[PDB]
């Protein structure tokens, strides 16, 4: 008969878990707090047979924006996910703004997942909003020059 | 560059969901698109419906540790009410299997 | 809300209410509730029906020195404003509506579209307000208007009004209000559901 | 498939003939990569230019055949009516190049329900299509109704 | 449950740490501030199984320009490390400008 | 870039950030403990049943 | 709720340094003087973050 | 690597990090002893018939 | 190596099987092949089911 104080106890342990969860990630640029989702389950009988989770939810309200100031760090602002690419080609999302040059000079955030975007091509580069997202590169070769056609 | 002539390397691209709440994280500060969310609408900073991009700023937790704090309080006090709720359960079967 | 743009619950059953039919939609009370759901299908564009442009108008205006009347010179009118109106496809339409004192209580009002280059300069009466013995409009307050033919797309007439407009001893002629019934194409930018259940898309 | 929104209000290209190295040879560009009976991607370029009010040159490249021979033709032309809905022209049956002497794929490219208004730009709504790469098994799953599926 | 706690007051420690490390060096040539980035750790489970740090990102913003009146101080403007080599021949980079 | 010369780049560390930046994690510091307490007198609750 | 005294502060601070630089330059021939600008920092919410 | 004179290596025992292990054991502990407990009542249970 | 280059000494090799639960714990967090959990299949780390 402990179907109902077993799962209560269960889905309390959970949103424990949740909350503490929320207070250890308290300093974590880009991260959403979550909510757990209660539901109970009746089962053909008025008794009441417990209680489960139905789920958790994100709270994807923007946090507040402060100027650490480091030129790459880029701050995102009401709705939009910032678009990363791993090693090996999946796509990820992420508010987090964080990004640095490795040594290849690929963008990169602190885990090393590469920031794409759209990129650009042509004498002069045009950017390519319609080319698929591909990896933003930064190469320091020297640039050429361009022959005087119009004056 | 030197010259006193600059280029353009490329464009962030934003990426909208239909359901934010269906978003998987898969942990690192990082979300995954499934099922749930939908397909990634892609676009532009400041065009169609995306926000702009602040540029030498940081987007900041939104956990609040006051309500944290007080949710806890609340979740121990309900954690405890079903404890006891369990140890009740135990004293009447420890009662029916005593006799 | 989930991937298919519908309203359901955590468990995933679908929130149902009276939809919308019509243009512009409204919400139709005498039928079967139905799943609410939000797409993100553009929002067409509607030619304009019906404008108006309600202005109060100085007594002591002389009238104009130099006849003829030319849109370019602006001394040759007394007063000038803009209102814009859009076609099937949306673009817009800058009517220029201009004023020329006739004689007392009598006010020449001309239409030009500005928006099309090609567009011959009125040089006969498109209206004549009368005012009657105090500010009182007294005639002339509804004009159809032609729109011109701009890229393409179909030319909106449509039915400009001067109701409630009033001639006294204003300082000048300046333009109260100005409305119109069309809009251009426009995207979802948010969703929100007031306080007496409607779901509305901004 | 591919779901966009044209502006009414562009003016005609003035560098006649089209030239893909030409950027104001063309009004807008997009991108839509397709996959061969092997598996190879073929990044397909549509040109959209403006002729006429109503009136919409379409052209296709492979971006990623080194061997395509460069379009001088038009692919088709998108007529719209006076109340920027599309009337005629908006499906076209298009193939790609050789790639390492792979089959090229011959597949109906439709521009439905595309509409040409003042918008705010040229904006691509949507783009679409229903071939794949190879895939290897990552995971499994039983849904709600009973389906199994394999992801 | 325990897991989420631990890795969220060891984030805090990492961070304080980092906090005093900067104070502590307030007072010293050529020394760049450092920053805690942390990340979350979930997997599989929607519970969010805690946080992590990520790194520790230095901020190489070029810091204020103190005169001294010794020959050999010299201090790099905008981007650039002086090099320098130790008595194995390895190779290593420094901002700090005091030499003798 | 250039060298100055005379003169040291001093620390960027700028001590009221600091200070501000301690008292935040102190505080946080302080929450985790709070969560760890209540999970131990959930442990505790479940034991002496 | 730290964020927006963290913010203040900082904005503060950025004064001070701005007013100090600018005395320290009293005596300073072609030098021109800075002042801050300052802006809210409404987020969603009408508390008006910092 | 290198000596450094007039210097001493501290021990790498972090106090905090300790403590919280120490609660963590102490609570194993004690539901260590609760299963102990349990099987005890078994036996009693069944002796007794 | 001190010569400013390094060197790959080899690979860690990754091992799923299509039954989890068919495998024979052995102790010592140690688990071996058995006929319920199928033979093993090898492959690198980040790739495919690993």
């Amino acid at each position: 008969s402990f179907s109902q104080a077993v799962s209560g106890l269960n889905a309390a342990a959970t949103n424990l878990d949740v909350i503490g969860n929320n207070i250890a990630n308290s300093a974590t640029y880009g991260f959403k707090s979550g909510t757990a989702s209660f539901a109970d389950m009746f089962a053909g009988s008025k008794v009441g047979l417990g209680v489960k989770v139905a789920g958790i939810t994100q709270d994807f309200t923007d946090g507040t924006t402060t100027n650490t100031g480091r030129g790459l760090d880029v701050a995102i602002s009401q709705n939009g996910f910032f678009r990363l690419v791993d090693s090996n080609g999946s796509v990820f999302y992420s508010r987090n703004g964080q990004f640095k040059l490795d040594e290849n000079r690929n963008l990169v955030n602190m885990q090393g997942m590469q920031l794409t975007g759209y990129p650009a091509t042509g004498t002069p580069p045009t950017i390519q909003q319609g080319a698929n997202p591909a990896p933003i590169t930064i190469p320091n070769t020297l640039m050429a020059a361009k022959s005087t056609t119009t004056a | 560059y030197s010259n006193e002539q600059e280029q353009v390397l490329g464009q962030i691209v934003l990426a909208n969901f239909a359901n934010n709440e269906g978003l998987a994280s898969q942990g690192d500060n990082v979300w995954a698109a499934t099922q749930a969310s939908g397909v990634a609408l892609l676009g532009t900073a400041g065009s169609g419906n995306f926000g702009k991009l602040t540029n030498g700023a940081l987007e900041a937790s939104n956990v609040d540790l006051s309500k944290e704090l007080v949710n806890m309080i609340v979740a121990q006090r309900n954690y405890q009410s079903n404890a006891q709720t369990i140890k009740t359960q135990d004293q009447i079967l420890n009662t029916l299997v005593n006799l | 809300l989930d991937e298919n743009r519908n309203l359901v619950n955590m468990q995933g059953m679908q929130l149902t209410g009276y939809p919308a039919t019509g243009t512009p939609p409204t919400i139709q009370q005498g039928a079967n509730p139905a799943p609410i759901t939000i797409p993100n299908t553009l929002m067409a564009a509607k030619s304009t029906t019906t404008a108006s442009m309600q202005i109060n108008l100085n007594s002591t205006d002389p009238v104009p020195s130099k006849t003829p009347f030319s849109v370019s010179d602006a001394d040759s009118y007394n007063k000038k404003g803009t209102v814009t109106v859009y076609d099937s496809q949306g673009n817009a339409h800058d009517m220029n509506v201009y004023f020329v004192k006739t004689k007392d209580n009598e006010w020449a009002v001309y239409t030009h579209d500005s928006s099309d280059p090609a567009a011959t300069a009125p040089t006969t009466a498109s209206t004549t307000l009368k005012f009657n013995e105090n500010g009182i409009l007294e005639s002339g307050g509804t004009v159809n208007i032609t729109t011109g033919t701009i890229n393409g797309a179909t030319a909106a007439t449509f039915s400009l009004s001067f109701l409630n407009s009033m001639q006294q001893n204003t300082g000048a002629n300046n333009i109260v209000a100005t409305n119109q019934n069309g809009y251009k194409p426009g995207d979802l930018v948010s969703y929100q559901i007031n306080n007496d259940g409607t779901v509305v898309g901004n």
